Order: C-alpha cells, then structure tokens, then sequence
C-alpha cells in the first residue's frame, strides 16, 4: 500500500558511466563524455527521471551558459571550498568522548591497581581541544554540511518517491534527485553533472579523510607525551593534508585516468618498504621495473583522453601537457617519501591512501573492449608441458588420498602404469620430490579414474539460495533497459514474449526464482548434468555489469541464468568439498597457514600476481585437470561447463542504461559485433573456476621443482601467487649471501616465465617482482618477525548509519565498535580507540537520532526517557554525566556501549551476559558521584523478573547464552520471522509453502523433545538443533531476513514496505528503552550473593538471573567465572603465594617492535579427542559426515539416558534414511567424561586468542602450575569452570594495556583467582526420558533440507 | 640387458600413452560439443550409464503396469 | 623372476592397443573432414535406445 | 641370428623419435576463423608454421597482440632493469629534494 | 619359443600402422562406435551386479 525508495548513505555500490553520461546527454542535447549509442538514446527517447530533471534546471540557472566540466574537475572546488565553521560542534563532540574515556580508563585503572598524583592530565588531556591543528576542521565542517545535506534529501524522498532538491553551499550550488545530480560553481562558472554515486563518494573521502587525520592527530599528541600511548606512527598531518590537495589537483587536471595512474601509489609504496628493508638489488629492480610502466601510462594518458573526447562537448578543453603532470607525480612522491622517514610503521599504515581519494568512474564496456583482445587470442601450448601439468594434477591426488584414506584412488585400467608405479601401487606410498623427474609425469597423465566421488541427488537450498543478481534469459533480455529505449518492434516483440514463459523467468534475483517457481524439482540438477542439456543452450546468456573495487578501471562481475548458475554452484561445492583439500596451499589460507605456521640453503620469494589471470586461459589449458577431476567426481562433462557452452553465447554488459546499438533484430546471436558486445568469448570469465585455476597454478610450481631442484611452497592470499624458494647452493666462500640469493631469484623468475609461457600466459614486468623474503603474507607487513598493522584501513568509514540494511541504532553502533575495536587488535593505542569509538557513538546517538529518516523524534524522545528513568534511579544532579553513565553500559542491558569489557582483552568468551554484568559492576563501583545502595539495587533490578512465561527452549537451541522474559534484545532474525513466514506460505513453490506452514509447528514441537529433561544442557539442545533438517531452514530464514525489503519479494518494485519500516521503528523503540523497563521495578527482598573483599560475586548473580528468566530449569555448562572480577592482578617479581605468573623476557623498557624467541600463544580448547572412523569418508557429503558428528555427540553428551536410541534411530531413519544400529560402526566413538570442557561446538569458542598480535604475545612466557595447590585443596580433582587459555590471554593484554599506559612494562606480574567467584562443573547425570514421535512429523515436513538418502553403501 | 632394454620401450611408450591422453582431451572441447563427439572421444564416465539403466528399468517395469 | 622376460611384452601389447585406440580418435575432429565430424554423433544419441 | 634381438633396438629408436615429435608437437587453441563466423578447431603443428598461418589469418590489432606475445618474450639477463630515460626524470626529482 | 617370437611380430606390425596414422599430423567412426561400446556393457554389468549383490 506504501513503497518507499530509501537512498543509501554510503556508496554501497558502485560508480557508473552510461547514467552520467545519459545525464550529461538530456541537458545538454549533446553527447556527455562519449558519443555511443547512450548519447543518442538519450537526447532521443530521454526517460521520465532525466526530464524532470531537464525540467527542474531550466527553470534554474541556464546550461548553456557555463562551461561543462566533467565532475573528477571539480573535487578541488568541492574540497577546498569552506562552509559556516562546524569546529564549535567538533570540540563539544570531542570533549564528551574525553570525558567518557576517562571514565572508561578509570574502570580500567581501578582493578589494574594503577593510580596517579592526582594531576588533570592523568591520561586526557594532552589533546587541548582550543589547538585544533585545523586541517583536520577543514574536512569536517565540509563533512557535515554535505551529510547535513544528503540527510535532507533522504528524509525528502522517504515522503517523496522523487523530488529534486537543490541546496547551496559556499560557491557550490547543488541539485540532488534519486536518479540524478548537478553542481554549479559561481565561482568558476562550471557546471558538472554526475549521480548519486560520485556525490556521496565524496562524503565517503571527507569522512575517512577526517578520521585518518584525527587518529593521528591524537595518536602523535599522545606519543609527544608519552611514547608508547598512540599509534607507533609519526605521520605530519600537515604534510599529508598538502597531499591530499595535490593528487586532487592532478585528478582534476586528468579527466578520469588520475586513477589509473594512483593505482601505482601501491607500488612505490611496496618499493620503498623493499628500500628500507633489502638492498639496492631488489629494491632498484622493482623501481625501474614500475617506473618505466607508470610514465608509460602518464605518456598515453593523452591519447587516451582525445579519444575518448571525440565528438563531445570537452574537445574544446585541452589535456594537461606532460611536464605539469610529471611535476606533480614528484610532489606527491616527495610527500609520500617525506611522510615515509625510513619507517617501515609509518609505511604501513599509509596504505589507505589507496580508496582515499575516491573510486573512479569504471566505464562500462570499454574494460570489456580492452579485455576482449585477450580473450580472443590464439595461443600456442606446448604438450609436454600441457602434460606434466596433468601429471602433478595426479600427483597431488594421490598424495591427498594416501593421507587421508591410506589406499589408491579406484583405476579404470591397469595397464596405462610401468612396473614402477604398479609397485607403488601394491606399497600404497608416493616418491618423494627428488624423483619424479619429467618422465614420471609424462606417464602418470595416462590414468583414468572411476566414480570414486559422488554427486548429491537432491540440491541443497542452503546452497542454491544466496541473494545474488541473476541474469534474465537470452529471448527476455530487454527487460533489463528503459522501455523508452528500446524500438517499437523490439518492444512488440518484448511484449508478446514476456507471456509464452513462465513468471520465473523475468525475476533478476534468485529468491525470487525459486520462489515464484510452480514446477520446482529437487531431482533435476542429477539429470540435467547427466543429460548434458547445456551444451547446446539456446536460452543462454551472459550479462558483464562491470560492478567492481578500488582504483582501477575494470572488474566485470558475470551474471548468468538460474539453470546455469546452478551448476557454477555445484562445482564449486563439490571441489570445495572433495578436491580442494588434498591441497595445503588453497584453504588453509585464512587462518592457520600464514600466521602460525611459515613463521647455504639460498632462501627467495615471488610475489607474482593472479588477478588479470582469468582471462589468459583456454578449454585445452584447463580441461586437462578438469577432466581428471570430473573423472573423479563421475560425470562426462561437469568442471569444464565455462569452456563449453560460453563461447557460443553473447556478452551484453547490461547496465541500467546503457543498450546495445539494436537495427531492429531481437536474437542478440544476430547482431553484428558492437562495443558493448561479441559473442566469441574463448576464455575464461572472472571467479567462476577459480578454485581450479589456482590447482593449476599451484601444480605447475611442482613441475618447475622436478625440472629443477629447490624446495617451492606456495601461499595464495585472495588475487595472488606467492611463492617461497629454498635450494642448496654447495657453492660458497665467495659472494657469501646477496649475489647468490639473487641470481637465484632471477634463475627461477625466469624457469616460471618460460613455463606460463609454455601454456599461454603473458606475465608482465610490473606485476610479478621479487624479494628475498615473502613481505606480503595476507596484507600485513611482517618484517623479520614483527608483523606491522596496517591498523586505519576499516576505521575509515566508521561514521553513522554504517552496515545497515535499516536504520537501526543498535547495529550501527555495534558496527562501529567492531570496526573501531581493531585498533585494539591490530593496532595499539587503545586510548585512541575509546576516544574515536566515543565521539562517533555520540554524534549517532545525541546528534543524529532526532532527525530519523522513518521515525523523526520517537527515537530521541525514547532516549531522553531512558535518560530520565536512570537519572531518578540513579540520583544524578547534573545530565551532562547521564549520557556518559548510560553510554558505558552493554548493548544487552539497553545503554549504548558496544565494546564488553572482555574484548578489550580478549577477543571470545562465553557468558556475555555476566561479562556485562561485571563491567556494570566495576563501573559502578568506581563511579563515585552517585551514592552507595543504589550500585547494589541495580543488580536487585535486574533480577526482579515477570518470568511466568512461555519456557521456549528453540531460543536456547538457537542461542545457548540468552536471557528470556523479554529480557533479550529482539533482532531482525526473530522479529522478521513471522512475517517471512507469512510470506513464504503464499508462494507457488509447493515445497516451500509446506515447509512454511509447518515451521512454526516445529518450531513449538522443538521444545517437546527435551522440555521434560534435568538438566538441560543448552549445548546439547545446540547438538539435536544441529542434527535435525531444520537447523537449514531456520538459516534460510534468516538469510532471507535481512534484505532489506521483506515483504515484496514476491512483487517487482525493489522498494521498502511501510509495514517492514514500522516493524523496524519499533524494534528500535523497544529495544532502547530496556533499561527503563528493567528500571521499572525495584524488588529489596533478595539476599544479594555479597562478598567480604570489597565486591560481587558475578557469577551468582547471573547464575540467578538466569534460572530465573529460565523457571529455575538448572542449566549446567552455559557460565564462566569472568577474568576481570575474580582473578586480580598484582605485579611482582618471582615471589607470591603461588598464583598464575607471566615473565617478560627482555629487559627494554616498552615490549613493542619485537619477535621473541617463543612460538605464539594461541590458545586451543583441545576439543573432541578423537578415535575417529577408519572407514571410508569419501563417498558421505559434508552434510552427512556432519549429521553423522552431530549423531555420535548426541550419543556422548546422553548416555544411559531413556529414549535416546530410538530418537537417534528415528533422526537417521528420517534424515539419512537408515536405522542408527546400520550406521553405528560408522559414527566417531568418544571417550571422556567432561564434555562440558571438552565439546566445543558451533556457538562455543573453541580457540582463545588475546587482544593483541602474535609479535606481542612472542614475549612473555607463563607459568600455571603453582595454582594446582589452591585448586585441589579447596577444590577436589574435579574440573574447574575458569579457563586458563582465557585466563592468561587476558593476563598478556594487562601486560599490553600496561606497558602502553605506562612505558615501564613490569618484570613479572601474578594473577590470582579468588575462588567465592568461581565454581565446579561435575559432569551431570541426565534423568529424563525424551519425546521422541515428534522427530517423525518434523522430518516428514522438513525432508527438502534433509540430505540425499543412502540406499546402500555400507 | 636383455630384460633391461624393454622396460625402457614399456616406459618410453607409456609417456606417449600419455601424451596422447592428454591430446585427446584437448581435441575434445568445445568443438566437438558444439555437435556431440566429445561424449564418444572421452568416453562414458558412469554415470549416463546409470540413467540409461534407471530410465530402461523403469520402461521394463512399466511392462507390469498394464 | 618371470615379470622382466614375458610379463613386460605383454604389458606393452597392452599398452600399444591402447596407444592405437587413442591415435584412432586422435585425427576425428580437427584433423578429419567436418562432414564426417558429425558421424558419431548419431551413434551418442542412439546408444541412449540401444541399451536394454 | 640377426632378427631376434636387433628389431628391439630398432623400435627403440622408432618410438623415440616419435617422442621427438611428441614434444615439441605444439598446438594452437581453439578461436573465431577470423570472418567473425565459426570456432576454428584447435591447430595440431610445428610452433613455427602455425605462428605464420595464424599471423597471416589474424587482422587488425590482434596480430600485434601475437606478435609481442609470442615472437618476442621478456628477455631479462642479470636483472637490474634498466630505467627508460623518460622515468629517470621522475626518479631523480623523488630520490632528489626530499 | 611359443610366444616371445610370436608377440614381437604383432608388435612390430602395429609400430608402422601407429606412425602410419601418426604421419597424418574414413572408416574410424566405425571403430570408435565399437571401441565405445565394448566398455560400455561391460561397465553395465557390474554396475547392475552392485545393485544385485
């Protein structure tokens, strides 16, 4: 009834061409920036948006009397023009975050122990706020105005669904609209029309120019004072501000390729590191190898720009002439050498320069047209090679299959193998590298393997849906382009079309497909692949809509059709599965191989490039491996489908705007080869078999080591190969290292040139380099050990209304505590990041909130009750400090504060929730401005409940550590469900409607199941969630939530629902005003679990509060005595009373800048000690060796325990199809008795890292023995709830926060547990007996997410 | 070397066993499946044959149905 | 020690044959006319109907 | 006498030199045949007769692409590449001023 | 004497018709078109006696 066109309000997208272009064309009656087929389009049939628009300027100030500068021209206007000074309201905004961060540091420094003189300065206030240095003003004042701005024109066209707002601004005048903008200088008299995006892009560049000038700012005003306190970094801000002017200059006088040029910015910078860090050797070699591309570029620049100008409105304006340009690049080099004083820190964290200065203007089809010369080659292979690539493909196979199964993958022939390898055969082992010469390879490409994989029958929805554009099919394409376009045949055509297809295929959005599906069919992706009924497929098409990243000027994301996509899917799945491990190298990248593990023998390393590799390759350079996979796999032609069926079909590059140069012929396979197409596309598109590409170049780094004799790794970070050498030399006494590690380097430099040479690929100069030691390990200059942050890349963008699909206050912040909180995990300087977290949660909640795009003042009247209750509750005199005790207060207990104290310490936990109540705790006890039994009535708040309600148990299966009766903070997950499920119900998928329909039956049949047990082990119910079919359709669920517009997902309008904004609003409305709620009531009748140190015993309380918001259900296992209240800290050197002790191993004052002897301390649960299946692993899908875990868990956490065994038999019966006593020897056997420590599963950390990098944990060295006295006296030899992983990462980031505080880092310092805190975990005895029937009918209804049912294999 | 003069010609001749695998699969692309040879130049790969089995099957279990 | 005399002239008639069934295939599409590449394609569809 | 162990010497030499041919055999990939109609099937030849009929074939910007790409290759010996005497300006002006 | 100079022949009879056919870099569609299913129902057999057994 009411749709709504909500604008973002960061890029969240991209920058086009063709609608700056077509906006450019309307106005002017003229071609804008080019002459194709747009511009005549365009000033022919212009469409509704661009003629109100014409409209709307003509009766404004006229075009034709200004000269039309392009909208790069002007960011020197537009950043150096000033608006009505805002430095009042800067320094308001920073004095609040200062005087919350001194409460923060004094919440800190209270259990620290620390103390001062009692000076005003005790941390804050170095940062004198009268001496702004003003650059960083410069950028903020234009920063509000221009948000003040587009903050209007939301709140307009939420009203509006189109207006036209114009807005002046100093010498700027601009006019805004949904669709279109224009921006006239009277200064300059130039007028420049652009869009949405390249407007709010420059709010984007202000906003992270300003908080990339201000963390430095304080990071330098706290290092001037004391050294250690900020950022190691010594940046000038004026010196960078003097950058930033210039490269703007430079990209005003270069149209649109400044960028193009920028992109080398990361080059030198990566040529200075090497300067700095080798010798001349390598770091002149990369030099000149960059240099000689970049004033390559500069030269063609020119040319370039005078073509692309013909027949436009710019060939009257003319290029800058070499010589400026060249005088520029060197005074931005200058800046970029100056600012880099030999420091391989302030190198480090210059990098954000690179989306600084704004994303370029990616034109549509000319990264296309450039692209299509490389497609579209001949290339000559050599076959040995093509071969041997065969061979190590096999090799890597075999190894994979000896590990992990200990037998030979099953052979069609043996006969195709020499006696060597039919011995190796029988012996079930593989040679080692240094045999397996050239030969070897040669004859090991001739086996053919049998189905040894299998492909799942049935698809898996939580695969196949995945918000992602889907292309529209070949015949109903023209849907994409304005109907005003199009000709009137064309049109005709469209029309009568549209109705011979169903309504699936006109969606261009792949829930939508399978949603407004009537004849959907799980089964058939096991016929089509089989049937090979794409290999011809007429209904085909690829759409390249150039959306693409930072600082170049082309990434062509495909799209393609449902049918196709499906099995783009399915490959990728099923390498991911089952062939992308045998293989170390590919997903071992994130989060083991780099940090933990990599960390004369002649020692080098490669660097080279992968990312403009997709389009180098051929069907007869990939289908080599691809038919060995598919061998394995079991099907004719599954992995080669990219090489097959896309050469016979069209590119379209179907933007919004921009159409092809049509004659009036509807089959696109007739249309002579335009610009923005070509339909003989014989290589390979961008992401589609990437996985595969990177097998193929990982096994050809194999071959070079059998052709040669070096030991070669590999490591692939994202886009890039890099490769680590290490070879004997045996020849020395000479040129001792340099010479010989380099000719090296250049030997195998050359060795990999010539073998991509034997296959096809250019390899370039100014892509592929060399060092000695691999720097580029994930992104993070490592240099000897010392791994340097790159710590402002994500706090760039960390202003409000940041991530959200909705405006939501709650996300927002959470957002930026997640992003902020980096610079206390990559990065020190912890006080900066309370002071730039404080500042922006402020201008959120008491600058931004009263003017919400949806709700306008609900939002602030909400807080300011809250604001009220706590301050009658509290007692506070004066309400500049209500905020402040407000704004320290957990998400979970309704104050704005998204950092827990436990993440500025380490990183996981479990019991959020009485990691909360600590931190309130401390809080209250240090905050000595309210008086006393009210700080002890808080908690007494919090425990008087309204708990006779529902006892749910699905929201403890969906989240183990929840409070309930209202208590919990409603998400968009929960609240969204109804409504979700509401629609799905009507939708003409028979499956999906009778899932739906039945969700919430399951949903309250859940509970059933284990409603009647004692003790409910929350993890357990995680386990049986986990084990049933509906764990997938509650994870569709809320996928589908979160996407912006719920309930229109069956409707063409890609607009928000006024029922989905008012569900929202009051979600947000009911969610801050929690802890007036919880205020409301206060009960005296509790006899408070006080102690007789000086403080609360947390885990008694929120043990209590939990049982209960739970009716006293005696849930054992969820809690955690917090580090921060029982273990305290004392520091000492090598004498106490036996408590968990941490030494320094240096003796330097501050313990930055180093890697000590040790290995790491990341702390690993040692979970699930295993006696695993010895059987077969292979045939079973994930899915199933999942379900089987999920089983034999189910069978260790219960045991003895009535009914268990017919509920494990009915969930196989349902979900695998056979009973539990035919798959019994199938299942992992266990053997513990404390699975409450042991069994970290989803929703439970099963890893324990600290809050700071492994070169600062690589210095301190723990002892915990000497607890074990206390521990087994007053305890017995039972297990213990604390966790000493958590315990003594928390103890290193004392040993961080201290050292940073104070530049004395201690000796030695002593944690000691106070034990009225912590209690024992005995290992439960479950008595109960379960409701078992129930799993029939829900498995009967949910049976589409169940997995494929064995019929026999074992 | 009598016996030691043919496990060169077995090996020898196996490397070009090889290389004309590997020939084949690069002759068998999108040429031939732009008309429906590459399924014969490779090979059946197990699978076809269990649909032609499942879809004969069903046609000789539909004989009963009548 | 009777795998080095007979067994390795056998296993390379093995090999040969199979040598000569790829080279038989070898010479169909690019090296053959495009007239008769369309030969065994008739074949592909029939083996579909010709499998009781 | 003479026909019982000299023809494995001389099949010996037979199959090598078909590996002769084997590996350099070289072959082109599969492309358009240059009217803009037909995926030319892959080229089974010598490296040097199909660079000149795939040169002589090839129209427009295309052939300078094979041409750079395969004719001429990144000949590198020793390192130290040398500055072009246009960058050396950029280079002297950054490394000198600062 | 009953096969080592029996084999041989065949060998070398098949040498030149393999170098024969290679000097080419009719009636072969014939021989794939049996080559193909020669395997074909020998592979049905026991992926039908893994449905019998």
């Amino acid at each position: 009834t009411v749709n709504v066109y909500l604008p973002d309000s960061y890029l969240k997208g991209v920058i086009s061409f063709s609608e700056t272009n077509a906006i450019g064309s309307c106005l002017l009656k003229r071609p804008y920036l080019k002459n194709d087929n747009t511009a005549k389009v365009a000033i022919e049939n212009p469409v509704i948006e661009h003629v109100r628009l014409k409209n709307a300027v003509n009766s404004k100030m006229k075009i034709s009397d200004y000269k039309v500068v392009e909208p790069v021209n002007m960011q020197h206007e537009i950043m150096k023009n000033v608006h009505s000074c805002e430095l009042t309201l800067l320094k308001q905004f920073l004095t609040r975050s200062k005087n919350i961060s001194t409460l923060k540091l004094n919440m800190i420094c209270d259990w620290l122990q620390l103390k001062s003189t009692s000076d005003d300065t005790s941390i804050l206030s170095f940062i004198d706020v009268e001496f702004i240095p003003s650059w960083v003003s410069n950028w903020f004042s234009n920063w509000y105005n221009l948000n003040k701005l587009i903050l209007e024109f939301r709140r307009e066209e939420v009203i509006r669904t189109g207006s036209i707002l114009c807005r002046s601004l100093g010498k700027l005048v601009f006019i805004v609209s949904s669709y279109g903008c224009i921006v006239k200088s009277n200064k300059s008299k130039r007028v420049s029309f652009f869009t949405y995006n390249q407007l709010l892009t420059w709010k984007d560049v202000m906003l992270s120019r300003f908080n990339a000038n201000f963390c430095i700012w304080v990071s330098n005003s706290l290092n001037e004072n004391q050294e250690g306190l900020g950022l190691r970094s010594n940046l000038q801000g004026m010196l960078t501000n003097k950058l930033y002017e210039t490269v703007d200059y430079m990209l005003s006088l270069c149209c649109n390729e400044g960028f193009s040029l920028v992109k080398e910015f990361e080059g030198f910078i990566m040529s200075e590191i090497l300067r700095i860090t080798e010798h001349a050797q390598f770091s002149t070699r990369f030099r000149n190898t960059l240099l000689n591309g970049l004033t390559d570029q500069l030269t063609k620049l020119k040319n370039k720009n005078r073509l692309r100008v013909h027949s436009t409105v710019l060939e009257n304006n003319d290029y800058p002439m070499y010589e400026v340009v060249l005088k520029l690049l060197g005074d931005t080099l200058r800046c970029i050498k100056l600012l880099i004083n030999k420091n391989l820190e302030n190198a480090a964290e210059l990098y954000y320069i690179f989306r600084i200065f704004g994303h370029p203007m990616v034109d549509e089809r000319d990264a296309m047209d450039a692209v299509k010369l490389n497609n579209e080659i001949t290339k000559i292979l050599r076959l040995e090679s093509l071969t041997e690539l065969r061979g190590a493909f096999i090799l890597r196979i075999i190894k994979g299959f000896v590990d992990n199964n200990k037998r030979w993958p099953k052979i069609k022939n043996l006969k195709v193998l020499s006696k060597r390898w039919t011995m190796y055969f029988k012996a079930k082992n593989y040679p080692s590298q240094l045999e397996l010469s050239e030969q070897d390879f040669l004859e090991l490409a001739a086996i053919q393997f049998e189905q040894e994989f299998s492909v799942p029958e049935k698809t898996n929805l939580e695969m196949v849906l995945n918000d992602k554009a889907i292309s529209p099919p070949k015949r109903l394409i023209w849907s994409v382009y304005p109907k005003n376009y199009l000709p009137e045949t064309i049109k005709n055509r469209y029309l009568e079309e549209t109705f011979n297809a169903s309504d699936s295929l006109k969606t261009r959005r792949v829930l939508e497909y399978y949603l407004k599906d009537n004849k959907f069919d799980q089964k058939e992706l096991k016929s089509y692949v089989v049937r090979q009924e794409y290999l011809n497929d007429k209904e085909h098409i690829v759409s390249l809509t150039g959306k693409e990243r930072e600082l170049s000027v082309g990434r062509m994301f495909a799209m393609q059709p449902g049918k196709q996509r499906q099995i783009q899917i399915l490959a990728e799945k099923l390498l991911a599965d089952n062939i992308v491990p045998f293989f170390p190298e590919t997903l071992t990248k994130y989060g083991d191989l780099d940090l933990q593990r990599i960390m004369y023998i002649a020692r080098a390393s490669i660097v080279t490039d992968l990312s403009k590799f997709n389009q180098a390759f051929r069907y007869e350079t990939t289908a080599i491996c691809a038919d060995v996979a598919d061998e394995l796999h079991g099907t004719q032609s599954l992995f080669c489908w990219l090489h097959l069926i896309v050469p016979m079909t069209t590119m379209i590059c179907a933007y919004r705007h921009a159409p092809p140069e049509t004659k009036g012929e509807y089959d696109i396979d007739k249309i002579e080869e335009q610009s923005g197409l070509y339909r003989y596309h014989m290589g390979g598109i961008e992401g589609w078999c990437q996985k595969l590409w990177t097998m193929e170049a990982i096994s050809l780094l194999d071959v070079v080591s059998v052709k040669t004799r070096c030991q070669m790794t590999s490591l692939l970070n994202g886009d890039n190969q890099s490769i680590d050498v290490s070879k004997p030399v045996k020849l020395s006494e000479g040129l001792d290292e340099v010479k010989a590690d380099y000719r090296l380097a250049v030997k195998m430099l050359k060795e990999i040139r010539d073998a991509y040479r034997n296959i096809g690929h250019k390899l370039k100069e100014g892509e592929t380099y060399i060092s000695r030691d691999l720097q580029f390990i994930s992104k993070v200059i490592q240099s000897e050990g010392v791994m340097h942050p790159t710590p402002i890349k994500k706090v760039l963008r960390v202003g409000p209304w940041i991530n959200t699909i909705l405006d939501d206050i709650k996300t927002s912040a959470e957002s930026i505590g997640s992003l902020c909180q980096e610079l206390e995990f990559r990065g020190e300087s912890i006080i900066v990041s309370l002071i730039l977290r404080n500042f922006w949660l402020y201008n959120l909640y008491m600058h931004e909130s009263k003017q919400h795009p949806l709700a306008g003042k609900q939002l602030f009247k909400q807080l300011n009750k809250t604001l009220t209750s706590v301050q009658r509750f509290f007692e506070i005199k004066r309400e500049n400090e209500v905020v402040d005790l407000w704004m320290n207060i957990p998400m979970q207990f309704g104050g704005g504060d998204p950092v827990v104290f436990y993440r500025s310490f380490y990183r996981r936990t479990p019991d959020f929730l009485t990691e909360a109540i600590s931190h309130v705790d401390i809080l209250l006890k240090i905050s000595a401005n309210i008086k006393n039994e009210t700080k002890v009535s808080f908690f007494k708040a919090l425990l008087s409940i309204e708990k006779n309600e529902r006892a749910t148990l699905t929201t403890l299966m969906r989240d183990p550590q929840a409070v309930g009766s209202e208590r919990q903070a409603k998400v968009t997950s929960d609240i969204n469900r109804t409504a979700v499920t509401s629609i799905l119900s009507l939708s003409p998928n028979q499956l999906f409607s009778d899932s739906a329909i039945h969700y919430s039956r399951n949903e309250e049949e859940v509970g059933i199941i284990a409603e009647n047990i004692t003790p409910v082990y929350p993890h357990g119910l995680r386990v049986l969630y986990e084990s049933l079919p509906f764990h997938k359709a509650e994870k569709v669920v809320n996928m589908i939530s979160g996407t912006k517009s719920i309930t229109n997902l069956l409707q063409r309008t890609s607009a928000i629902n006024g029922e989905d904004i008012d569900r929202a609003v009051s979600m947000m409305l009911e969610n801050l005003g929690l802890l007036s709620r919880i205020l409301s009531v206060v009960v005296d009748s509790i006899e408070i679990p006080i102690k007789s140190n000086g403080r609360l015993i947390c885990c008694q309380i929120s043990r209590t509060l939990r049982e209960t918001s739970w009716n006293n259900m005696e849930i054992v296992g969820v809690t955690s005595p917090s580090i921060t209240t029982c273990m305290d800290v004392i520091y000492a050197t090598s004498s106490h009373l036996k408590g968990i002790i941490i030494e320094k191993f240096s003796t330097d004052r501050t313990t930055r800048g180093q890697r000590g002897p040790k290995s790491p301390w990341v702390g690993s649960s040692t979970q699930e000690k295993k006696l695993v299946p010895v059987y077969n692993r292979q045939i079973l899908s994930k899915q199933q060796r999942e379900q089987l875990e999920a089983i034999g868990k189910m069978r260790w956490v219960y045991k003895g325990t009535p009914g268990l065994r017919r509920l494990l038999n009915k969930i196989c019966l349902g979900s695998l199809g056979i009973s539990y006593k035919c798959v019994k020897p199938l299942l992992p056997r266990f053997m513990s008795v404390n699975f409450l420590h042991r069994l970290s599963v989803s929703s439970r950390p099963m890893e324990f890292p600290a809050s700071v990098p492994a070169y600062r944990t690589t210095n301190y060295h723990f002892d915990t023995s000497p607890i074990n006295q206390a521990l087994s006296e007053r305890f017995g030899n039972e297990d213990i709830n604390l966790v000493f992983q958590n315990a003594i990462s928390c103890g290193i980031s004392i040993m961080s926060v201290v050292e940073q505080l104070t530049g004395r880092s201690p000796k030695q310092l002593v944690l000691i547990p106070q034990l009225e805190e912590i209690d024992i975990m005995p290992p439960p005895v479950f008595q109960g007996k379960f409701n078992y029937k129930l799993v029939d009918k829900i498995t009967s209804d949910q049976h589409i997410f169940s997995p494929d049912k064995i019929d026999m294999l074992t | 070397s009598i016996e030691a003069r043919l496990e060169s010609i077995e090996e020898k001749l196996s490397m070009i066993l090889g290389l004309l695998r590997t020939l084949n699969i690069a002759t068998a692309g999108p040429t031939a499946a732009r008309d429906g040879i590459r399924d014969a130049m490779i090979g059946i790969r197990e699978e076809l044959i269990a649909d032609i089995i499942k879809e004969a099957k069903g046609k000789a279990a539909e004989m009963m149905e009548e």
